């Protein structure tokens, strides 16, 4: 299943939905989450944190049915706001979540 | 600069 892009809510952006799955059996080997590194606590321009990408496993599910790469800001992280939470935040949304054998994030290019 | 493993 592919990942898709809507527009935004402003009309000058693209916010598509990313499903990633902790199954850790990618074409490569076992990996170790689900493909790729995320940060928290990223205050930016605006005044609010947020959540970006570290680096992504080239063949990771994040890679092949997420399709992002390190820079892009993911204002989801399974079904959840991260807008407003800082890295510790971000910290319990993610662990939480890397329990799930599913999970859905949203981002903003 | 890193946050959580995924």
């Amino acid at each position: 299943h592919p990942v898709t892009w809507q527009p935004s809510k402003e009309g000058d952006r693209l916010i598509g939905r990313v499903i990633l799955n902790k199954r850790t059996t990618m074409p490569k080997e076992s990996g170790a989450l689900l493909g790729l590194k995320v940060v928290g606590g990223k205050m930016t321009d605006l005044g609010r944190l947020g959540a970006f990408i570290t680096k992504v496993k080239k063949g990771s599910l994040a890679d092949v049915v997420g399709h992002l790469r390190a820079g892009d800001e993911v204002l989801e992280w399974n079904g959840k706001p991260l807008p407003g939470a800082t890295n510790e935040e971000v910290y319990n949304i993610i662990l939480e979540s890397k329990s799930e054998p599913q999970v859905e994030i949203i981002v903003s290019r | 600069e890193e946050g959580i493993w995924a």
